[PDB]
């Protein structure tokens, strides 16, 4: 979730 | 898409951990039935 969140951010 | 990757690799970990985790579900329910035998097993056992 973290790491889709951050992709979603950049 | 570096990020993505990683995110479908942790995945696949997540579904085997879950896999390992319903094997052992399943382990425990064939316990329990033995268990529930088990007792009454013992019941007749001592009665005779």
């Amino acid at each position: 979730v973290k790491d889709q969140q951050e992709a979603e951010k950049k | 898409r570096d990020l993505e990757a990683s995110i479908a690799r942790y995945k696949e970990e997540y579904a085997v951990l879950i896999s390992e985790a319903q094997a052992i579900k399943a382990d425990l329910a064939a316990v329990e039935a033995k268990v529930n035998r088990s007792t009454a097993l013992l019941k007749s056992l001592s009665a005779e």
